């Protein structure tokens, strides 16, 4: 029934400094030929506590995708330390991988993310304002959460 | 962290409406 399958997502340069970039190889196969275009979405959650506070990080448009095994690098810019608050800036928060099809949410990989000071000092006593650039970001690549949503295919 | 936060990350991860599992 559903035209595109997701066989993999592999998180590349994990672990990385907050202000470098998002990778992802992405490998799906399509079952089906699609005459529309497939599109794709990092979204960074800023705050657990508020949606206010996402992050669309980048959006790619790949089609019209034939049938057959397919694959792509995602790459996206890291987020807007100013946009995040100060409360969820170093701990775990959520990376989001979205594919729309017509408008419609048929896949959705999600990653818990893990934003810490690497330095002793900082670690063990972390400042009021967070120092971003001192920040790496550790991806939880062994445990992709995955959730299919059922969509029309039109 | 508290409960409330791990669970308002559960939801984002899993949206609403669909099948949750991990790995592919």
């Amino acid at each position: 029934m559903a035209k595109v399958q997701v066989n993999n997502v592999v998180v590349l340069d994990n672990p990385s400094p907050f202000y470098n970039p998002f990778q992802f190889e992405i490998t799906f196969e399509c079952i089906e030929d699609l005459s529309e275009d497939l599109e794709w979405k990092i979204i960074y959650v800023g705050s657990a506590e508020s949606e206010e506070y996402d992050q669309v990080l980048d959006s790619v448009l790949v089609g019209p995708v034939p049938a057959g095994r397919h694959m792509f690098v995602f790459q996206a810019d890291a987020p807007n330390p100013g946009l995040i608050p100060d409360a969820d800036a170093v701990g775990v928060t959520v990376v989001l991988i979205t594919c729309t099809y017509r408008g419609q949410e048929f896949i959705r990989v999600g990653y818990y993310v893990n934003n810490e000071y690497t330095e002793t000092e900082l670690r063990e006593n972390p400042p009021v304002k967070p120092d971003f650039s001192k920040l790496q970001r550790n991806i939880l690549a062994s445990n992709p959460r995955v959730t299919r949503f059922h969509i029309n295919w039109e | 962290s508290t409960e409330r936060k791990w669970a308002e990350l559960a939801r984002r991860i899993r949206g609403a409406g669909g099948v949750t599992l991990n790995g592919f």
